[PDB]
């Protein structure tokens, strides 16, 4: 449902 | 938000979305109170009856948003949490008394879309927290009890007399709560709904033309039901705790 | 913050949002 957010915020 | 409307751009620049990292999903609303501090409901972070007890690394906050689901490149900012602080007397066992929590963020850069809300002083609270006076609730929660918005929704709702709040529910209401919403006979409608909790109830002071966060979306029984009201954490009543946390850990 | 509660796209520019007047009218 949600657009993927930049990987940098999941590190 | 039920029976609200789309927010204008920059209408609620203190709005924050509490976002679960995995699975990626909306958890709650929240609000920006400084460049490093976000205010939300304790139950957004801790609710043992539903096996909810988030740690800092489970979560992100997304600030500056308008679209619910879009990654708003060059507009929103996404922040990691340094620390969660839950009110030590938050009552998750019974009635969500003292439903308040703080999250310390790196500072977020302010912009046209990102700006903190004020917290009330005693006098602004005494003056504005009166039955019939309206505040404004914002969020990305569901559009009805029984679906989901494209963009941030807004609704303005009147504070309700305490006996009417109490008489609408079997839950024990405390001084750390207030309720808001229209009465069945008032015609107009509107309420928070699932996904809005933790977000702000704000009022624009007519004295100094600033927005103050008087409430946090705390709980309700269904959404927008006739004869029911939304319940909000009384921010001013808990402000000494807020200040203690920010003074100690800020 | 000294600047809290003043929105860049509204108060800072002396522009009113579409429904803030409803709030003001309730403050009687
Ligand atoms: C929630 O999680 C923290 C950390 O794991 C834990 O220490 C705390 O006791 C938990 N709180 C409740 C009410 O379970
Ligand atoms: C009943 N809730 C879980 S809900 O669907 O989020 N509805 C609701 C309604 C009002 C308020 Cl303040 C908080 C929640
Ligand atoms: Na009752
Ligand atoms: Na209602």
């Amino acid at each position: 449902d949600f657009e993927e957010i930049p990987e940098e915020y999941l590190q | 938000i039920v029976e609200g409307s789309d927010a204008e751009i920059g209408m609620s620049p203190w709005q924050v979305m509490l976002f679960r990292k995995s699975p990626q999903e909306l958890l709650c609303g929240a609000s920006l109170i400084s460049d490093r501090w976000v205010l939300t409901a304790a139950h957004c972070l801790l609710y043992p009856p539903w096996d909810k007890n988030f740690t800092e690394n489970d979560l992100l906050v997304r600030i500056g948003k308008h679209s619910r689901t879009r990654y708003e490149r060059n507009i929103e900012k996404i922040s990691m949490l340094e620390k969660i602080y839950i009110h030590p007397r938050y009552n998750w066992r019974e009635n969500l008394d003292r439903d308040i929590a703080l999250m310390k963020l790196k500072p977020v850069a302010f912009s046209d879309y990102i700006h903190p809300v004020c917290l009330p002083d005693r006098e602004t609270a005494a003056s504005l927290l009166q039955a019939g006076y309206k505040g404004r609730v914002t969020g990305w929660g569901n559009l009805k009890e029984t679906g989901q918005p494209s963009v941030l929704q807004v609704v303005n709702l009147p504070i309700v007399e305490r006996p009417v709040c109490k008489d609408s529910t079997r839950i024990r209401i405390t001084d750390n709560m207030f309720c808001a919403g229209y009465k069945p006979d008032e015609g107009k409608r509107g309420d928070a709904c699932e996904g809005d909790s933790g977000g702000p109830f704000v009022m624009k002071s007519p004295f100094n033309n600033r927005w103050y966060q008087m409430g946090i979306v705390s709980w309700g029984e269904g959404c927008d039901r006739d004869g029911k009201y939304g319940f909000y954490t009384h921010v001013f009543r808990l402000k000494k705790w807020i200040q203690k946390v920010i003074d100690q850990f800020g | 913050e000294a600047d809290c509660g003043l929105r860049p796209l509204f108060e800072k520019k002396s522009l009113e949002d579409k429904t803030e007047r409803e709030l003001l009218e309730s403050y009687i």
